[PDB]
C-alpha cells in the first residue's frame, strides 16, 4: 500500500492530490511505483541552492552548469531582494525530497534534479544554446521558466545557436530519442500577449505549459495561443491558494506562482512519464500529453472540439495534464513512425490584406510521396506580411476538419509597422487530424482604422505520419 | 532585457 509523503507542507499542496479532483493527479503516479528515480530535470533558469536542504538529496552535478560566469557551479548569487530566488522555487516543484521533515515535495521526488544559471546576466543567443545543449546524453528534461518579453509588443524568438539547439537536441539527445523541453507559455495576460509571438512556446520541439487557477480559471497573467498543448495549476487570486516549494536561504515557501510554476509541473510529470517508459521519443511525449490531458471543468469561452472528438482551448491547450494517466499510457506506448515534414507553398501572387483578407487553399498533403501525411502533428502557417500596425491584425488558421486556431490574436500594444518575416505560427489543435482537403487563413484588421499592407507568403508546413490512427475521441 | 523570468 502506498504511504503518501509525510513532508510538512505536503498538505497544503493542493494541486498534487486530493478528494476534490481539482489536482494534477499525481498521488495515482505514485501508488503505480512512479517517482522519478533515474530520470534527470535541469532547470534553465538563475540558478539553483544545491545544499538546498529538501535539494541536495537529489542534486546531480551532471545537471548543470553556471552558464553566466562560465563554471561548474550553479549556486545563486545572493542578494538583499533574494533576486535570484526563482530557479532554486522552480526546481523544488520538480524534485524536492520526500519524507525528509523539509517543506514539501517534488511531483518526481526521487528524480535527479539540477540547474542552469543562465539567467543571471545577459541573456544572448550564445548563452541560450550552451544551456539548451548541456551534457544532452545525461539531461532527459529541460525545465524553462523564461523567455522574450510579455510586454504585448514583442515578436521574437530562438536566434540561430538556439534553435541550432533545439533541432540538435530533439534529433540526437537523449540517445537519440529527443530532448524533452518544457516551456512556460508566458506572464502577458495582463498586456493581451500571444504565445504565437513568442518562437520558444510556438516551437514544435518544446510543450508550451499554460496555467489554471486553483478554482479552475484562466489567471490573470495567462496568455491564449494556438500553440500551447496542455496545463497545470499555478496561483490565481489572493483567495486561491499558490504553488508551494523550496526557497531561497534555505527556506520554504507557500506563494510561488505565475507561468513559472506551471512548466516545472509539466516537467516533473514528463519525468514520471519517462520512468514508466525510457524509450519514449519527444514526439512520443506530446502524445501522451494530447491523449491523456483533462478538460473537465477548465473555464474558458472557447473550447472547441476539433477534428478527432477532443476539445481544446487557446487558453489551456487539451487541458490539465493528468500524471496518473500519462504513465499508465506510457507503459505500452508503440513508438511513433517517423516525423514526416509536407511543404506547401500556397500564394501564386502577393495579396492585399486591407480590412479583410481570406486565402483557401485546397491541399494534397503531399500525397503519393515519402512525406505523405494523413495523420497531422503540428501545423505552421509561415507568414510574411507587410502592415501599418501589427497589433490591430487578428489572423485565423481553420483545417479541413474544421478546426478554426487563432494564430494571432489583437495585441493592442503591438504599434510595429515591421510585420511578420516568414513567422511560423503553429497550432496543436488540428493534432491527429488528416490534413488533405481545404485549409482557409483568414487575416482582419480588428480597428476602424484604415491600415494598409500585403501578404506575399503563406507556406503550410504539416508534420506527422501516415499511419496510427486511433478511433475519434 | 532580451530575456524575463
Ligand atoms: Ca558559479
Ligand atoms: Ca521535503
Ligand atoms: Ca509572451
Ligand atoms: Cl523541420
Ligand atoms: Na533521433
Ligand atoms: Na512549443
Ligand atoms: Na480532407
Amino acid at each position: 500500500v502506498y504511504q503518501e509523503p509525510t513532508d510538512p507542507k505536503f498538505p497544503q499542496q493542493w494541486y498534487l492530490s486530493g478528494v476534490t479532483q481539482r489536482d494534477l493527479n499525481v498521488k495515482a503516479a505514485w501508488a503505480q511505483g512512479y517517482t522519478g528515480h533515474g530520470i534527470v530535470v535541469s532547470i534553465l533558469d538563475d540558478g539553483i541552492e544545491k545544499n538546498h536542504p529538501d535539494l541536495a538529496g537529489n542534486y546531480d552535478p551532471g545537471a548543470s552548469f553556471d552558464v553566466n560566469d562560465q563554471d561548474p557551479d550553479p549556486q545563486p548569487r545572493y542578494t538583499q531582494m533574494n533576486d535570484n530566488r526563482h530557479g532554486t522555487r522552480c526546481a523544488g516543484e520538480v524534485a524536492a525530497v520526500a519524507n525528509n521533515g523539509v517543506c514539501g515535495v517534488g511531483v518526481a521526488y526521487n528524480a535527479r534534479i539540477g540547474g542552469v544559471r543562465m539567467l543571471d546576466g545577459e541573456v544572448t543567443d550564445a548563452v541560450e544554446a550552451r544551456s539548451l545543449g548541456l551534457n544532452p546524453n545525461h539531461i532527459h528534461i529541460y525545465s524553462a521558466s523564461w523567455g522574450p518579453e510579455d510586454d504585448g509588443k514583442t515578436v521574437d524568438g530562438p536566434a540561430r545557436l538556439a534553435e541550432e539547439a533545439f533541432f540538435r537536441g530533439v534529433s540526437q539527445g537523449r540517445g537519440g530519442l529527443g530532448s524533452i523541453f518544457v516551456w512556460a507559455s508566458g506572464n502577458g495576460g495582463r498586456e493581451h500577449d500571444s504565445c504565437n509571438c513568442d518562437g520558444y512556446t510556438n516551437s514544435i520541439y518544446t510543450l508550451s505549459i499554460s496555467s489554471a487557477t486553483q478554482f479552475g480559471n484562466v489567471p490573470w497573467y495567462s496568455e491564449a495561443c494556438s500553440s500551447t498543448l496542455a496545463t497545470t495549476y499555478s496561483s490565481g487570486n489572493q483567495n486561491e491558494k499558490q504553488i508551494v516549494t523550496t526557497d531561497l536561504r534555505q527556506k520554504c515557501t507557500e506563494s510561488h506562482t505565475g507561468t513559472s510554476a506551471s512548466a516545472p509541473l509539466a516537467a516533473g510529470i514528463i519525468a514520471l512519464t519517462l520512468e514508466a517508459n525510457k524509450n519514449l521519443t519527444w514526439r512520443d511525449m506530446q502524445h501522451l500529453v494530447v491523449q491523456t490531458s483533462k478538460p473537465a471543468h477548465l473555464n474558458a469561452n472557447d473550447w472547441a472540439t476539433n477534428g478527432v472528438g477532443r476539445k481544446v482551448s487557446h487558453s489551456y491547450g487539451y487541458g490539465l495534464l493528468d500524471a496518473g494517466a500519462m504513465v499508465a499510457l506510457a507503459q505500452n506506448w508503440t513508438t511513433v513512425a517517423p516525423q514526416r515534414k509536407c511543404i506547401i507553398d500556397i500564394l501564386t501572387e502577393p495579396k492585399d490584406i486591407g480590412k479583410r483578407l481570406e486565402v483557401r487553399k485546397t491541399v494534397t498533403a503531399c500525397l503519393g510521396e515519402p512525406n505523405h501525411i494523413t495523420r497531422l502533428e503540428h501545423a505552421q502557417a509561415r507568414l510574411t506580411l507587410s502592415y501599418n500596425r501589427r497589433g490591430d491584425l487578428a489572423i485565423h488558421l481553420v483545417s479541413p476538419m474544421g478546426t478554426r486556431s487563432t494564430l494571432l490574436a489583437a495585441r493592442p500594444h503591438d504599434y510595429s509597422a515591421d510585420g511578420f518575416n516568414d513567422w511560423a505560427f503553429m497550432t496543436t489543435h488540428s493534432w491527429d487530424e488528416d490534413p488533405s482537403g481545404e485549409w482557409v487563413l483568414e487575416i482582419e484588421n480588428t480597428s476602424e482604422a484604415n491600415n494598409y499592407g500585403t501578404l506575399t507568403k503563406f507556406t503550410l508546413v504539416l508534420y506527422g505520419t501516415a499511419s496510427g490512427s486511433l478511433v475519434p475521441r | 532585457k532580451r530575456r524575463v523570468k
